[PDB]
């Protein structure tokens, strides 16, 4: 709903194990922003995969194949 | 970060798209949602430091995202 | 291993313009390697199905 795919405190979970002492609270929508438009970007890649494979699920494979791509800009 | 409202969010992104997901698949999107955002939290970090803050803020994230 | 106060009044490691660059260079090498170890797990064919004999070490 409007928590958006995580947490306020698995936001907070997140910025300690990056090393993060504070934020402002701000930083909460803003990583909510972060995660829609990743998951955009790989879901995008993965669901036209899906497809041009003829399946009706989305597979492990379908996901790596698409981290792939993520991970040679990134 | 919690299992189901990331599922929900899957599902919500995939349908601006249009399936169903198999539970692997799921598990590795959300391994790697967290290792992207943890990533990105350490640079935000960095750029509070070089300004001398231990607190991040919307702009320091914002910067960060630039450099894409 | 020089500190000093932020603008909070806490203790922060006082970082020259290089060391911190180098900092940013590291959370890079470190977040390459985790995603790729991330790929290599679930692109792995021993968590699709396998079967391993264990007299050759080949899948099945």
């Amino acid at each position: 709903d409007n928590i958006q795919g995580i947490t306020k405190p698995a936001i907070r979970r997140l910025a300690r194990r990056g090393g993060v002492k504070r934020i402002s609270g701000l930083i909460y929508e803003e990583v909510r922003n972060v995660l829609k438009t990743f998951l955009e970007s790989v879901i995008r890649d993965a669901v036209t995969y899906t497809e041009h494979a003829k399946r009706k699920t989305v597979t492990s494979l379908d996901v790596v194949y698409a981290l792939k791509r993520q991970g040679r800009t990134l | 970060i919690s299992r189901m409202p990331f599922a929900r969010l899957v599902k919500e992104v995939t349908d601006q798209f249009t399936l169903r997901w198999q539970s692997m698949a799921i598990m590795a999107l959300q391994e790697a949602s967290e290792a992207y955002l943890v990533g990105l939290l350490e640079h935000t970090n960095l750029l509070a430091l070089h300004a001398k803050r231990i607190t991040i803020m919307r702009k320091d994230m914002q910067l960060a995202r630039r450099i894409r | 291993v020089v500190y000093i106060m932020s603008k909070e009044n806490r203790l922060i490691p006082k970082l020259s313009d290089e060391e911190v660059m180098e900092r940013h260079k590291k959370a890079d090498e470190n977040m390459k390697r985790v995603w790729s170890q991330i790929i290599q797990k679930y692109e792995s064919i021993d968590n699709q199905g396998d079967v391993i004999d264990l007299q050759t070490g080949e899948v099945i």
